């Protein structure tokens, strides 16, 4: 019959440009982002920026990169956080400067104490079990200034003390690791916003071919 | 007026004690069981190269339609297995689609707060998006076509709204879910329709009144599915309970429950058969469970697929029922 | 004696749990990465290694019922001559997936980036039709070269004869040695040299750099990557470095056989090789958790 | 690789 | 408020039937078309599209 017969072309046609087109979305590497109350997300998007939910590409040393935003999106994360599956990584965004600041919406609830509860969630979650964190600390430069007018001690009752921007730095990255339950599956890169260009998109690159090793060592067998 | 409000509620739910009489399952132990049914995946799909979300049965009972998240939206010939059209998409991170009853029409959604319409009649040869549907503030979850020119869309903003392709803009906004929408149903003479947000309740609402008629709570969890009775006089709710509840319209009140101890995980599609005999529900267990409307007893099992089952459509004179799950897969029952 | 006696049935023994162990193995790799598996390149190897793993097992009875009672050949001349390609074929196929799947991951370590760009499905077809193409050109030999003759005691074996060829005996004997030559330096170099320089330096530069770069959380990867080497070359060396002796004292075993000990240890070491073909998808698929995960919910 | 088959035409000494 | 207690008034002011006359119409449909569902009843595999 020459009808079914004119139809199957149709589909073998469709087929070829579904894999030329699939291969091309295997050809980058996705990114979902995290975060909200001025945490610094947008400054990073700005940077990165080489070339609803706002999505943007840009390519750098031969790497194709998607950038993905999620901030618009007031619903409940749970209901579309499964959509971002199979990412290469999460760039978390937190606030080094937001420990001594509020939450307009709810005044018991500390902003960076948020940042905290909202990393723990996307790190617990089934959905995200093997995807790695590449966690940002923004506004160094306003946190290492304001550490000496006011000290960690507000947000951290359990501060030994030494509030200097080298100690308090490692004892607010050390509760991100720690959040962590998952340590030997998924690894955070933590990193230092820079305001130099080409140096934060490096650390993004560097961690994501990490963890483009780790993933070809997983599908191979050696991981 | 809050009291007021609270003694209403209270009212209401006196009301159900009255007209609750006896249940149907009691009253529907006469007839004979259907039984178990042997169903084999009859055709599989195998085109997409990611989870796949919604899907839609066409008026012809052979072109439906799938959304994936690899950004193609692919209008499948289930009788011969071959995809009519492949549909790019603008933003590959998209929740539902739907399939107008002419099927010159196309619509899906997502996390790009646009439901976007593209005809599969074009002169030219190439599918293009023909509207582009804007005013959402939430992903949208589902999207139904009441005809070729009415849309009705779901979204993540806790609100549902009615648009118009020819117009562009929302036409009615249905507004009073606590919860974000999340599934969508048209009742077959389109004049009603339902939808189950994440307030553990699902509501009834018009067309052309545009405010709710009837409100349902006998959720306890996130709703995600819903479906309408054949007739249009019943309805069945698929939450994260593992449960499934019946609720009649003209009687304002859960009819019965499907639950089994055995399954814990929610349910992310339903609908029903030609009869509305047969009702199938999709579980996370990556398998479809398949119930007995009236007695609430499992008639079969639908597994197969590799991955979670997302969605699950039946057509219109019952053919056959397509699962389309997570490992980019879709399968043919029958 | 007792011990040279206990040296032949071992082979036979050796065979036949490579035949089983094969047959299961590949079987399941097949079923599931073909099957019940998304396309992948590391999977298209894997399917392509296991495919002719499987095919070699396949006709390796005949193998072990040839060697049961001396390079007999109970069949027919063609059957021989099907068996012995499909063997030729399958082998050089196993050794050059090997390699290729060393190349592989090599490249996907030291250049993630050209490996997620560059990668693909169809390009894996396009490299890896390369492999089969190389394996008929090493093989050929045996497509015409190879014959079967039956000694006229009544016995028959099916082995490389050159009266057509030759014409004359000097002839056939200069044809023989030259060939003979010729096949086992090729042996030694494309089938053994190159991939093994390959696979240890692929894998060499993989441990390398997973080191320098601290990936090294647990033992597992280091302790899988030297399995993979350390069964590679005590398997496929000793059969090599004996078909090398053999090859380069091809005049003395001919006109004095003054080197027995080949004729008395090909059979060990063939077994052995053949061992590794079985074992090759133990160690290259199973490893892989999401290929258990895949085989448990089978 | 390949079987190790060693013949003349026509002597020789192989192993299968 | 003003919005949620108007929408409770006209929902409160419906018809509301007994159950078990609902639920009797709910079983004669399924009993009535119970012979024109392909899933309930094995299809014959000629009138089957599927084969």
């Amino acid at each position: 019959s020459a009808e079914d017969k004119a139809a199957a072309e149709r589909s073998k046609m469709i087929d070829k440009n579904l894999r030329e087109d699939g291969e091309k979305a295997a050809r980058e590497v996705k990114l979902l982002l995290l975060g909200a109350g001025e945490s610094g997300k947008n400054t990073i998007v700005k940077q990165m920026k080489i070339i609803g939910i706002v999505e943007t590409h840009f390519t750098f040393k031969d790497l194709h990169f998607k950038m993905f935003d999620v901030g618009a999106q007031r619903s409940e994360r749970k209901k579309w956080i499964h959509c971002f599956e199979g990412v290469t990584a999460i760039i978390f965004c937190v606030a080094l400067s937001a420990y001594d600041l509020v939450l307009a919406e709810d005044e018991e609830m500390n902003r960076m104490h948020a940042s905290m509860k909202l990393f723990d969630s996307i790190c617990n979650n089934k959905w995200f079990t093997d995807t790695s964190i590449i966690l940002f600390l923004n506004k160094k430069d306003l946190f290492e200034e304001k550490i000496t007018h006011s000290p960690l001690t507000i947000c951290f009752p359990e501060y030994t003390g030494a509030n200097k921007y080298d100690e308090a730095a490692s004892y607010i990255q050390s509760k991100f690791e720690d959040l962590n339950k998952r340590k030997d599956t998924k690894e955070i890169y933590t990193h230092f916003t820079c305001s130099t260009d080409t140096k934060n998109v490096q650390f993004v690159f560097d961690a994501v071919t990490d963890v483009i090793i780790k993933n070809n060592l997983k599908d191979c067998g050696l991981f | 007026l809050r009291q007021e409000a609270e003694q209403l509620k209270n009212q209401i739910r006196d009301a159900r004690k009255a007209c609750a009489d006896a249940t149907l399952s009691q009253i529907t132990n006469n007839i004979d069981p259907v039984g178990r049914i042997q169903m084999r995946t009859r055709r599989t799909l195998r085109g997409h190269l990611a989870k796949i979300y919604a899907m839609h049965w066409g008026t012809d009972s052979r072109l439906l339609v799938s959304a994936s998240q690899d950004g193609k939206l692919i209008i499948w010939d289930s009788y011969t297995t071959n995809k009519v059209h492949a549909i790019p998409l603008r933003s590959s991170w998209v929740m539902t689609c739907a399939y107008a009853p002419s099927g010159n029409y196309v619509a899906c959604g997502g996390l790009d707060n646009i439901c976007s319409i593209y005809n599969l009649k074009t002169r030219e040869g190439n599918v293009r998006v023909s509207r582009e549907l804007a005013g959402h503030t939430g992903y949208l979850s589902c999207c139904r076509f009441l005809d070729d020119n009415q849309i009705v869309t779901s979204s993540g903003d806790t609100t549902c709204a009615l648009w118009d392709i020819e117009t562009g803009q929302q036409t009615t906004t249905f507004t009073g879910h606590t919860g974000d929408v999340m599934s969508l149903s048209l009742a077959p003479d389109t004049r009603l329709f339902v939808s189950g947000a994440c307030d553990a309740s699902a509501k009834l609402w018009d067309v052309r009144e545009g405010m709710c008629r009837q409100t349902f709570t006998g959720h306890e969890s996130d709703i995600n599915a819903i479906c309408f009775f054949p007739n249009g006089n019943a309805f069945a709710t698929g939450s994260d309970d593992a449960t499934c509840r019946l609720f009649d319209l003209r009687a304002d009140q859960e009819l019965m429950t499907y639950s089994h101890d055995n399954i814990i995980c929610g349910i992310t599609s339903v609908s029903f058969s030609k009869s509305g005999r047969l009702l199938l529900a999709g579980y996370d267990d990556f398998n479809c469970n398949v119930w007995d409307a009236l007695k609430a007893d499992r008639a079969g099992v639908l597994a197969g697929h590799d991955n979670r089952v997302s969605c699950l459509g039946v057509t219109d004179d019952g053919m056959a029922v397509a699962t389309g799950s997570w490992d980019s897969f879709l399968k043919i029952w029958n | 004696s007792a011990g040279y006696t206990v040296l032949r049935i071992l082979p036979l023994v050796v065979l036949g749990v490579t035949f089983v162990l094969g047959v299961l193995g590949n079987g399941l790799v097949i079923w599931v990465a073909g099957f019940r598996m998304t396309r992948t390149v590391t999977t298209i190897c894997y399917l392509n290694l296991a495919l002719a793993d499987f095919s070699f097992t396949a006709t390796l009875p005949f193998l072990i019922v040839s060697m049961a009672m001396g390079e007999k050949w109970p069949f027919g001349w063609f059957l021989c001559k099907l068996i012995h390609i499909v063997v030729d074929i399958n082998l050089f196929g196993s050794v050059f997936l090997i390699g290729f799947i060393a190349l592989d991951r090599c490249i996907c370590v030291l250049h993630p980036v050209w490996a997620q760009n560059h990668r693909t499905v169809s390009l894996a077809m396009k490299v890896i039709v390369g492999p089969w193409i190389l394996a008929l050109v090493l093989t050929l030999p045996v497509f015409l070269f190879l014959t079967t003759v039956t000694i006229p005691n009544g016995d028959t074996y099916c082995t490389f004869n050159f009266a057509s060829w030759g014409g004359t005996p000097e002839e056939r004997l200069k044809v023989a040695i030259t060939m003979l030559t010729a096949r086992g330096i090729i042996r030694f170099v494309i089938g053994f040299l190159l991939p093994m320089s390959i696979v240890a330096i692929c894998y060499g530069l993989i441990a390398a750099k997973i080191h320098k770069k601290g990936m090294i959380k647990s033992s597992r990867p280091l302790r899988v990557l030297t399995a993979v080497v350390a069964s590679f070359f005590i398997c496929w060396f000793p059969f090599q470095l004996v078909a090398l002796l053999g090859t380069v004292w091809l005049k003395e075993m001919l006109f004095y056989g003054k080197y027995k000990i080949i004729d008395i240890l090909v059979n060990p070491t063939s077994s052995l090789a053949f061992f590794n073909s079985c074992l090759n998808p133990m160690l290259y698929v199973f490893v892989g958790q999401d290929f258990r995960e895949r085989l448990i919910h089978s | 690789d390949a079987e190790f088959r060693h013949d003349s035409g026509y002597g020789g000494v192989v192993i299968a | 408020a003003r919005k949620l207690v108007e929408q409770l008034k006209m929902e409160a002011n419906i018809d509301r039937i007994k159950v078990s006359k609902a639920a009797a119409d709910l079983m004669a449909y399924c009993e009535a078309h119970a012979k024109e569902d392909p899933l309930l009843t094995p299809v014959p595999a000629s009138e089957n599209p599927f084969r």
